[PDB]
């Protein structure tokens, strides 16, 4: 059973746990805390008959929970998965800096980077216009997903997001 | 006058102490949040072996 | 006088904000320390299991 | 595939950890801290062909750290072994209440149990004489070791003690 490696990396408080916990059980957390260092999830897939175990990093955002686990992050790396928080052009703007934490710890773009907006169904908060957050994927070759980990209405699953990218590394 | 002089001197006392005492909070801090990453560092290293 | 009266009402508003900090180091300690007993208290009921 | 479960309790900075890790990992701890919570230890071994997994529990010594955990550890207890500092009287003086502690949270009262004095190394500060903890060890029927874990020079070394409470409980 092949396992994949899909880190998720985003600033704090944009919905990292929660997204990961919807994709692995299934439900949306009633309750969560700030991610010390890493938080691991396992979910079994079948993709194409073949049985492939995804595997989930929950990353910090905090610096201070998170300055020494950072090569730990990008080591044997299969997938990048960067959040920002839609209600939060704060988080979106710290976009590139992430970006530049990426590349800086790795030499070779051939791994899979998508970039993902949460909190999708805050409507009436939504700060990040999609057409800027779609210039900004496309300048740096990702693809954008808008979603939400708690009601995304009609909009872009997480299920969906996870199982395109592994579909994807299966090939 | 003279009463706010030594008054304001006992706060400065107790302020130098209140640093010393989240000098150390914080030295703790530090304890446990290291200890965190080990753990979690050690976590890491055994599922980077597959 | 004046000049004494303003340079303790600074003082006093800085061993306010310091007070603070130190609140939140001990909130901060108490979160770890209670997770970390999550954390083993879970693997705890694991092994019990078998 | 028989795992045996032995906590060990006692004071702090009685050397529980120092004690566990000696048997399991051969080596004195070097650098040690504050127990959190508990320390799982696990070693195997073949008692008379058969091959066991003694599973000792470095339970905390500080109020602190332990409050929440007390009936975690008394549960399928198949040995306890009790820990006092030969350095430190008042280590010794807080028996009676984990043995009390013992008595509440058991209801088996055959189990067996066991007395270890540790840091006997340090015999210029030795303050617990051998004959008042032999005497102790006799009102509540345990044998006791005398031992030290950082160096068990020719005196109930450390190997032979947890042995002699394993070999004990295949019975
Ligand atoms: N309305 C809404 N709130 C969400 C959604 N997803 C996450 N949240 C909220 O985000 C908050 C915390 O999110 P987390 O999952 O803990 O974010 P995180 O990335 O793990 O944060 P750090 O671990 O500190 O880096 C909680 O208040 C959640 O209710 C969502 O889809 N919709
Ligand atoms: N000389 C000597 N010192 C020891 C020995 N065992 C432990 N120590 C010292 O005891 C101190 C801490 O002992 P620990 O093993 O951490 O005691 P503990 O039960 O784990 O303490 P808590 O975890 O807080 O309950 C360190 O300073 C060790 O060097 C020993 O066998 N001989
Ligand atoms: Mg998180
Ligand atoms: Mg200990």
């Amino acid at each position: 059973s092949r396992i994949f490696k899909i880190i998720v990396i985003g600033d704090s408080n944009v919905g990292k746990t929660c997204l990961t916990y919807r994709f692995c059980a299934g439900r949306f957390p009633d309750r969560t805390e700030a991610t010390i260092g890493v938080d691991f999830r396992e979910r079994a897939v079948d993709i194409d008959g073949e049985r492939i175990k995804i595997q989930l990093w929950d990353t910090a955002g905090l610096e201070r929970f998170r300055k020494s686990m950072v090569q730990h992050y990008y080591r044997n790396v299969h997938a990048v998965v960067f959040v920002y928080d839609m209600t939060n052009m704060a988080s979106f703007h710290s976009l590139p800096a992430w970006i530049e934490e990426c590349k800086q710890h790795l030499l070779a773009n051939d791994i899979p980077r998508i970039l993902v907006g949460n909190k999708c169904d805050l409507r009436s908060a939504i700060q990040v216009p999609t057409d800027l957050a779609q210039k900004f994927a496309d300048t740096h070759s990702m693809p954008l997903f808008e979603t939400s980990a708690k009601n995304p209405n009609d909009n872009d699953h997480v299920e969906a997001i996870f199982m395109t990218l592994a579909h994807k590394l299966k090939s | 006058n003279q009463t706010l002089k030594d008054e304001y001197d006992a706060l400065q006392i107790t302020f130098t102490a209140l640093e010393e005492k989240l000098r150390k909070t914080t030295e703790e801090n530090q304890e446990l949040v290291t200890r965190w990453m080990a753990e979690k560092a050690q976590e890491a290293n055994r599922l980077n072996a597959e």
